[PDB]
């Protein structure tokens, strides 16, 4: 509905639902201040830029579900992320992080999802794994 | 002294979470050509 903003700098308009019309979808749970999150954010930006728009169709798209401890944390990372993101004034924040169970260690964690609210793969960034997306099954048909 | 929450899950629980059902609707048909009409002829009924 009135959730998940796209990219749109300046006014931050949300997304009517059929933007996700044949793209591989994942949930990138992250939180700034976590040091392991800090070097996975630019490299997932790199994956978001070569296997996405260098050639044909936008084939990947990710959602930043924030685990930030304060609101001033949220706009600094969301202004840094050119991919879609959910807001702090939303009931969608907590229901995703407890369906997929990131404890509040886990950060960062990518989970590709399907057109069911259902996982399709666990990524385990936290310790070079990015080129195992399999964006052909991950489609949201 | 403080106590920590329980941060650790079973290996069966973390991996074996259910998985999206594949796309199992791709039916196809055939291209059986029609039969050309009968124009063969018998020699008796063509000559006599």
């Amino acid at each position: 509905p009135d959730v998940v903003k796209r990219t749109q700098q300046g006014n931050y308009v949300p997304v009517r639902p059929d933007h996700f019309a044949g793209v591989s979808v994942a949930l990138f749970f992250a939180k700034a201040g976590h040091s392991k999150c800090a070097q996975i954010v630019p490299v997932v930006r790199q994956f978001y830029k070569t296997t996405n728009f260098s050639g044909e169709k936008a084939v990947i798209e990710i959602i930043y579900v924030s685990l930030d401890k304060d609101e001033q944390d949220f706009e600094r990372v969301r202004a840094l992320m050119p991919w879609c993101s959910v807001e702090y004034k939303s009931c969608l924040r907590k229901k995703l992080i407890e369906r997929y169970r990131v404890p509040n260690t886990a950060i960062p964690l990518l989970i590709v999802i399907g057109p069911n609210g259902e996982e399709a793969g666990r990524m385990n960034f936290q310790q070079f794994v990015l080129q195992r997306w399999d964006y052909r099954f991950n489609k949201w048909p | 002294p403080p106590t920590l929450p329980f941060h650790g899950e079973s290996a069966y629980r973390t991996d074996y979470v259910p998985k999206p059902l594949p796309e199992v609707a791709k039916p196809v048909e055939v291209k059986l050509p029609p039969t050309l009409p009968f124009n063969a002829q018998s020699c008796y009924r063509s000559e006599y």
